[PDB]
């Protein structure tokens, strides 16, 4: 079990970990978060009480160092920063137990929720899709933009996530103009699969990446991108089958995941209705089919 | 973005462009089988591709050979038509090619853009307009040519005759529209109205025939009125 210490919370601030969240008074005592899960990656992220917009938050994963939240009071925010002295940081992370002023990552043993979300999420691939080389986690906000949304300003801020266009020439073999876009099954195999992503974790990690920074911070483009890699697969006839049941569990967490009430600007109704009723794999996600009809009626 | 009456006038400008309608690309006969189920014969189409600034039409014949052996044909003649608009392009020399194409129907939209990657710069566009190109067919000699066609042909015409050596381009292509209005609306009195007089004869060139200034305007009166009387038959207004 790891610990991600804060050095204090100055401003009144909504502070979630991973799928939890907690509020938080303006100097409140409050000195971090303890019993986080080692194995995976996490994100701790903030929404403060004076601006509910810009949310944002920070992926790491404690393997990678020690890391702890400092309120920056030029800047307005809570920052991640890395402790290099091992020694120095055991120190502050046992007196501030010892004080108990902690809150625990409050993880139910039956619950899978957090792997489910995260499986083939790897904080190496996060730091190429972030580019912020010096630190060992990675900033995200409500409003970074992507870098196709860029194509169509500030590329160190951007979301470089794997471009995914239908109508572009590396999509269409000359050719085959009819048969390709009709079935992507070129596209998504020896394009992406074989030549971009080299293997099938690699992309689900990419799309489960997409979803989770949709959620927590509604990044607009980060939406975008998670339904174009649904639609890829959805839309090609011949698709690996343990990639199919991986993706219907995939797709079922993230369904079970979401907030009730942001199904309206989270869930695009064209790309669903196509995936679960319309493509090739219409019949390929019973679970995520089932939860969508049982949950989200409407949008169908 | 999208053409409607609102930017009509830049059909005449100096930017070549063309319109492509696939109306009659695929067509059929429908007829009943021996154990009385229903089957389709196809018979030859066109892609009607026209430059409505200047009158040429490309007129490229679709031999029922395309067919033979395909599935899901009518998702196929969209398909085809991208395809042999694109060739028409590339066929043709640069400062020929068109900036814009505007498919009369809008599920050509993805098609012809798939097709046209190589010309980003072509810009593939709808309209609101519910322009009556699909009675191209009513045209006696392009229903001609196109039935007697033995193998895939491109045949050229321009669709304005010799008009615009005294209209313009505005008033061709409103002539045009309004003719092929009036043989949508009701074929028969349409080419009545045209051929009544037998001393109007069209030039061997040609395919209108070669009335007079005045003589026009008599005709467009009477494809008026044909089109009007037209509509209170279809809503008893």
């Amino acid at each position: 079990m790891n610990t991600v210490p804060f050095t204090s919370a100055p401003i009144e601030v909504t502070i979630g970990i991973d799928q939890y969240s907690f509020n938080v008074k303006e100097n409140q005592p409050f000195h971090g978060i303890k019993d986080i899960p080692i194995g995976h990656v996490h994100v701790i992220h903030f929404q403060h009480a004076d601006n509910s917009s810009m949310r944002y938050g920070y992926w790491f994963d404690c393997r990678m160092g020690n890391f702890y939240i400092q309120y920056d009071p030029k800047d307005g925010l809570y920052k991640m920063m890395e402790e290099r002295d091992g020694a120095k940081f055991e120190n502050i992370v046992h007196n501030f137990k010892e004080r108990q002023m902690m809150v625990s990552y409050p993880k139910i043993d039956e619950d899978d929720t957090w792997y489910n979300l995260t499986e083939f999420v790897q904080m190496d691939k996060i730091r190429k899709i972030v580019r912020k080389d010096e630190n060992q986690f990675s900033y995200v906000d409500s409003s970074m933009t992507t870098v196709q949304e860029n194509e169509l300003s500030d590329p160190a801020h951007s979301l470089n996530y794997t471009v995914i266009n239908f109508k572009s020439r590396e999509a269409i073999r000359p050719g085959h103009e009819m048969e390709d876009f009709l079935d992507k099954s070129y596209y998504l195999n020896t394009v992406m699969l074989q030549g971009i992503f080299k293997n099938s974790s690699n992309y689900f990690g990419e799309l489960q990446f997409a979803f989770l920074n949709a959620m927590f911070f509604g990044n607009y483009g980060s939406s975008l991108q998670w339904h174009a890699m649904i639609e890829l697969i959805c839309s090609s006839a011949t698709v690996p089958k343990h990639m199919l049941d991986k993706l219907d569990e995939i797709l079922y967490y993230q369904i079970k995941t979401l907030p009730e009430q942001y199904s309206d600007i989270l869930l695009n109704e064209r790309v669903w209705n196509i995936c679960l009723y319309s493509s090739f794999q219409k019949n390929s996600l019973h679970n995520t089919e089932k939860i969508m009809e049982n949950k989200y009626p409407e949008l169908l | 973005g999208a053409m409607n009456s609102s930017n009509y006038a830049e059909l005449f400008n100096n930017d070549i462009k063309l319109f492509v309608d696939d109306t009659n690309v695929y067509r059929v006969t429908v007829h009943k089988t021996f154990e009385g189920n229903v089957a389709t014969k196809a018979i030859n189409g066109c892609i009607f591709t026209l430059n409505p600034k200047t009158g040429h039409l490309f007129l490229k014949i679709i031999h029922t050979s395309v067919w033979a052996g395909q599935k899901r044909l009518s998702q196929l003649a969209k398909w085809k038509t991208a395809e042999e608009v694109s060739a028409l392009v590339r066929s043709l020399p640069k400062e020929e090619q068109p900036k814009q194409i505007i498919v009369t129907r809008k599920a050509m939209l993805d098609p012809l853009e798939v097709h046209m990657l190589d010309f980003p710069n072509i810009a593939i566009r709808p309209t609101e307009l519910r322009l009556p190109f699909s009675a191209a067919m009513s045209i006696d000699k392009l229903s001609d040519v196109v039935m007697k066609a033995t193998e895939p042909q491109m045949v050229l015409f321009n669709i304005y005759d010799d008009w615009l050596d005294r209209i313009s381009s505005y008033t061709a292509f409103s002539r045009l529209t309004l003719l092929l209005r009036a043989l949508k609306t009701n074929e028969e009195s349409a080419k009545m109205i045209l051929l009544s007089d037998p001393t109007i004869t069209i030039k061997s060139y040609h395919l209108w025939p070669s009335f007079t200034d005045e003589q026009w305007i008599t005709i467009e009166s009477q494809m008026r009125d044909l089109i009007l009387t037209e509509y209170g038959r279809k809503y008893n207004v």
